[PDB]
């Protein structure tokens, strides 16, 4: 997206500055940015609010009521493994993660290659049928770029 | 001519009623056409009359059209010639054409192509096939100022001369007074001077047959001429503009009224034209998507005609934009073109074809006549009755239900006259109860409701009383957008209040019920636009007025456009189940308490 | 180029005058052409059919409590299902409908597979006040449907309709094996979802040969149900398929005769209230069992009781009426009175049947081809 930073990050002399946007018969993607939750409190992943209870509750509620509208797989990305585990621990502490569990299966990506592979395989086989599943991972992980979520997956 | 009963009688003028009734048409000596809809040849007669005259009323049975000089200019612009139109008018007359119409038609059609106005190399020229007319108009003092420096004879080939670009409006106004109307024909098929762009609409945006007629009439003999196309907002209007831009295949300029209409036009182009985002640019000082070097540019009024100092980036963009020709300059909401600053916008830019689109051509101050020469003649006028008969336009059941004035309000209404009575009939307790009853009834059946209401001061206590969302109008940009966005896809909330903000072309979602209270004085345009926000008995809209007040006369005088369009306003005097449930202002205590707060304005 | 960028259409060139008044002939021709706007077929689609044992699966999970369709999904679904059952039994004489409700990872057979319309509607009305809990189980519902339809005769078209509101299903075992078994059983499965597209439903519909659709609104829901109403096309000849069914005459009883014999109805005997001991009704041709409603399979001897007019109403498709030969009035050298309406023949065209060579006017020809479906002359 920024065509002015790559030519200066590395010594480069571009002559193109060209971008292309795909078009189809219908809008295939619906990006949207969710700000404050139902409590009118920001859900920003701020460092000073990582341990805040309100933001974790809002994240859990969003993942719950979102899991009941989009079927067969949702791929969620967190900032880091520490934040991801601290969030899922808080969700388990409250009686909220069970509501997400009874809708979709929860699979956690770890650093183990074999464990990650088997988790991905079971997530795929659960999304093949109508059970549906949630794949929680990190943006800066080997699973972010190692797989492609083709249609009907995520 | 005779006034035995006060009626202009022309029985003796047109006796040609040979045999016998098969022609569903009547002519008038001065000028008028009456058409019988209940005839087997109705469609052919409609196709013939639309191409030659503009309608004046289209009820269910007897249509009435009017003959004007501009209508005949448009008719002769198409391949129709004088002999064909005269012989077909005589063919379907059933009474004989009076010898006052043939002469008028001949005079109008003789001087059509004598004088043309052309744009070349950013230079305006006037070309005449017959050299004599140049000397004929040479003696006119106003025309002499157009030439600079005096434009000796511009000896080319056909006699032409240059005219002042900023004074093109004055010569256009004078030419019709000289019975030598100018024409704006752009032969886009063979230019070889313009860098024609690669725009091409996708072959999946099908168009209804009524749009086909307007498009075909725009391009009669392979050339595009300036004109006005009137289509309802619910109907497909932007699609016609996109198709016209694609067919012209030249650099397009789109002008809107609001800063959000440019986004609407950009979305329409992205939906039905297959053009990359690099070429499409919006010039409204909001994102500045490099408007320099663009194929199609979309902007709005009030910025191309700034009378003050302009922004540096905006100044450079305007300087770039005023240095090249434009193909098919598209104007939206053309009805409010004849303004003090909007007219010069036409003269501040140079374009070959000026295509104007609107849904409500009605306007006060009789400035619509100026639009005939500002842009061009009225090309197409959609028949709303037959449009909704096809089912593609919602059959809205128009209603005009009034409420009596409460005694606690009528004494103050008749006591005050210094313009302070506007709030009085606006805040009528009976009208409030009727509006609340309608809102509750239509919410109980899950119908989307849009409530228009001017006088935002009254709208405050009108909306906070029911605890329902309202648009004050200068609230923000984000708040209005999110309110309108959650209005449609939410069963919990399905009713909103609008204060004169919805009186233009916006992206309001589909609604079935419209309730307008205390609208403007006599703006037929405003009511027509509000009716246009509902159609897209599928739907029905109500208008609430107060009896024995100026609102009665206002509503009567502002519905004359829709009755000409064919709509009928049923009068409702009683509401079923008014006392069935509890409504606000049930007792006299709060009704009389309302008097203090409604008289508390005292804006002196 | 573009179609609209060429020459402007002049539709008014059709009318012409040669005698200063010939427009009457033109408008008469237009009026004559206005008629005959139909294809002489009320349906124009499938001209035959086949016996269908259709099973309707209804979700009973918490997602049915959603208010997307007023008042909630369950009520609108049940109302449209009642309408669908009525229309389906109207357009299918010897078809059967079963109803299964999925709830709390289990499937309950709400109504047995039968042809009685009243029983299904009564069960649906009773089910309005059910409790929506748990999650649906497609595996159990499909297993029950397959078990019921496993023993059905091959000539019957076995169809299963699933109305899937929830996006999640709990399967006690693998579902693709069940889909393969259904494919081996030649069972057609169609799914009409409510929220969004689900992969398993699409795969099931594609493999079983059915159609998968997603509801946009209540009108689209009704359109999809109406599309599902129509029977599938049937082969010319499959097997020795027949069925032993009776035609119970509606014999009422009057006290004037000595054979005034009251009898309790078999259907009414199972009700909590006192069964209607009416004078008479429909007596079974085999075991003289009394029934009040038709078509109802006999409880005692197992015979199927059907109404002959219902079966006969579709017989015109088997023998469609041939289109009559259009002949101008001048060229016909015979009587100038219509054989059907006895009216004088003044139209420019006269229609003559190929069999009996009679004369029918435009109105009578349209009436015969659209409603009567039989030539009056051929009857004689
Ligand atoms: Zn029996
Ligand atoms: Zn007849
Ligand atoms: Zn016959």
């Amino acid at each position: 997206s920024p065509l002015d930073i790559y030519p200066k990050i590395l010594d480069f002399h571009p002559v193109t500055m060209a971008t292309f946007t795909m078009t189809l018969a219908r809008v295939c993607l619906c990006p949207m940015i969710i700000g404050r939750g139902n409590d009118q409190v920001a859900i920003s992943s701020k460092f000073e609010t990582r341990e805040d209870i309100a933001v974790i509750r809002n994240y859990g509620n969003l993942l719950l009521e979102m899991s009941a509208v989009v079927p067969d797989g949702i791929v969620a990305f967190f900032t880091s493994y520490q934040y991801m585990e601290s969030t899922v621990a808080s969700w388990y502490e409250q009686g909220i993660l069970e509501n997400i569990q009874r809708n979709k299966l929860l699979f956690i990506e770890t650093q183990d290659g074999a464990e990650t592979s088997v988790a991905l395989e079971k997530y795929q086989e659960a999304c093949e049928n109508g059970r549906g599943a949630i794949l929680l991972s990190v943006a800066r992980g080997k699973v972010s770029e190692g797989i492609d979520f083709v249609h009907h997956y995520g | 001519k005779v006034d035995e009963y006060g009626a202009k009688d022309y029985r003796l003028q047109m006796p040609l009623k040979d045999d016998h009734t098969s022609r569903p048409l009547w002519v008038a000596p001065d000028g008028h056409i009456f058409l019988e809809a209940f005839s087997p040849v109705y469609k052919y007669a409609q196709d013939f009359l639309v191409a030659i005259a503009e309608p004046v009323c289209r009820p269910t049975h007897v249509h009435e059209y009017k003959l004007t000089a501009y209508s005949l200019y448009a008719a002769v612009s198409v391949g129709l010639q004088t002999s064909d139109i005269t012989e077909y008018l005589r063919k379907l007359s059933k009474t004989g054409v009076p010898d006052g119409i043939m002469q008028f038609i001949k005079l109008c059609t003789v001087s059509y192509g004598k004088v043309k106005l052309v744009l070349k190399h950013n230079r305006y020229f006037v070309e005449s096939c017959h050299p004599d007319v140049i000397q004929h108009l040479l003696q006119d003092p106003v025309i002499r100022e157009c030439r600079l420096r005096n434009s000796e004879g511009e000896a080319t080939e056909t006699v032409s001369f240059e005219v002042k670009q900023e004074m093109i409006e004055e010569l256009q106004k004078r030419c019709i007074h000289l019975e030598y109307p100018l024409l704006a024909e752009y032969d886009f098929r063979n230019d070889s001077v313009n860098p024609d762009i690669n725009i091409d609409l996708k072959p999946t945006a099908v168009l209804r047959p009524y749009q086909e007629k307007s498009l075909r009439k725009m391009f009669g003999n392979g050339r595009a001429r300036s004109g006005v196309i009137v289509l309802p907002c619910g109907a497909g209007k932007s699609l016609v503009g996109v198709t016209a831009a694609c067919t012209v295949r030249k650099r397009c300029l789109v002008l809107g009224n609001s800063a959000v209409s440019v986004e609407q036009w950009k979305a329409q182009f992205k939906m039905w034209s297959t053009i990359d985002d690099s070429q499409i640019c919006r010039f409204t000082s909001d994102a500045k998507d490099k408007p320099i070097g663009c194929s199609v540019a979309i902007s709005t009024y009030s910025m191309l005609g700034h009378t003050t100092k302009r922004s540096w980036e905006a100044e450079r963009v305007m300087e770039w934009l005023k240095t090249q020709e434009w193909g098919l300059m598209i104007l939206d909401e053309v009805h409010t073109i004849p303004a003090k600053m909007f007219r010069r916008v036409l003269t501040i830019v140079q374009a070959h074809c000026k295509l104007g689109l609107t849904a409500t051509l009605v306007r006060e101050d009789d400035k619509i006549v100026d639009l005939n020469f500002l842009i061009g003649p009225k090309l197409y006028e959609a028949n709303w009755m037959e449009l909704q008969n096809n089912g593609y336009i919602a059959k809205v059941q128009c209603a005009e239900v009034w409420c009596p004035m409460s005694p606690e309000f009528y004494r103050e209404y008749v006591a005050i006259k210094t313009k302070k009575r506007i709030l009085l009939y606006t805040m009528n307790p009976n009208k409030f109860r009727a509006c609340q009853f309608l809102i509750k009834f239509h919410e109980r059946r899950n119908d989307k409701i849009i409530v228009f209401a001017d006088n935002v001061f009254a709208l405050k206590e009108y909306a906070i009383r029911l605890n329902k969302p309202y648009i004050y109008g200068p609230t923000s940009q984000g708040e209005r957008m999110q309110i309108l966005q959650n209005f449609k896809h939410n069963p919990k909330i399905n009713t909103i209040f609008i204060s004169k903000v919805g009186d233009t072309s916006f992206d309001l979602p589909e609604a079935n019920v419209l309730i307008q209270i205390s609208s403007h004085g006599g703006s037929r345009r405003q009511e027509a636009q509000r009716l246009g926000r509902v159609l897209r008995y599928n739907a029905f809209f109500y208008s609430l007025v107060s009896q024995d007040t100026q609102e009665m006369a206002y509503s009567t005088k502002r519905q004359r456009f829709l009755v000409d369009q064919g709509y009928s306003f049923k009068v409702i005097t009683k509401l079923a189940g008014m006392e069935e449930e509890d409504l606000a202002f049930s007792t006299k205590e709060e009704q009389q308490q309302l008097l203090q707060k409604v008289l508390a304005a005292t804006d002196l | 180029t573009k179609r609209w960028e060429g020459g402007y259409e002049r539709t008014w060139e059709i009318l012409k005058e040669d005698e200063s008044g010939s427009l009457k002939a033109t408008i008469e021709d237009i009026l004559f052409k206005a008629k005959r706007k139909r294809v002489f077929e009320h349906h124009g689609q499938v001209r035959l059919g086949m016996m269908r044992h259709l099973y309707v699966v209804v979700d009973g999970s918490r997602t049915m409590e959603d208010q997307d369709l007023k008042p909630n999904r369950l009520t609108c679904t049940l109302k449209l299902l009642e309408y669908f059952v009525e229309e389906y039994f109207d357009q299918n004489p010897i078809s059967q409908i079963g109803i299964i409700v999925t709830k709390s990872k289990r499937a309950e057979k709400l109504t047995e597979l039968s042809g009685n319309p009243r029983k299904h509607i009564t069960s649906l009305k009773k089910a309005v006040d059910m409790t929506c809990h748990g999650e649906p189980s497609l595996y159990n519902s499909l297993s029950i449907a397959m078990q019921t339809l496993k023993h059905m005769p091959g000539h019957t078209s076995r169809e299963v309709l699933i109305i899937f509101s929830s996006l999640t299903t709990c399967d006690p075992s693998n579902i693709y094996d069940l889909i393969k078994t259904l494919k081996a059983a030649k069972i057609r499965v169609s799914v009409i979802g409510l929220s969004a597209e689900v992969r398993v439903c699409t795969v099931l519909a594609r493999e079983t040969g059915g159609t998968y659709h997603v509801i946009l609104d209540e009108s689209h829901y009704k359109e999809l149900l109406t599309h599902h109403v129509s029977p599938p096309p049937a082969s010319s000849s499959s097997e020795c398929s027949l069925i032993r069914m009776g035609f119970p005459q509606h014999t009422i009883a009057s006290l004037s005769d000595q054979d005034a014999k009251p009898s309790f109805s078999m259907a009414h005997l199972d009700g909590n209230t006192e069964p209607g001991l009416t004078l008479g009704g429909y007596f079974c041709p085999q075991c003289r069992a009394k029934y009040c409603e038709l078509p109802v399979e006999c409880k005692i001897c197992g015979l199927t009781l059907v109404s002959a007019p219902h079966l006969a109403r579709s017989y015109h498709h088997l023998f469609p009426l041939d289109a009559f030969q259009e002949i101008p009035l001048e060229e016909y050298n015979g009587e100038r009175f219509c054989y059907g309406c006895q009216g004088e023949l003044k139209d420019q065209h006269v229609y003559v049947c190929a069999v009996c060579q009679n004369v029918f006017c435009v109105d009578c020809d349209v009436f015969v081809h659209d409603s009567l479906h039989c030539c009056p002359g051929c009857i004689h």
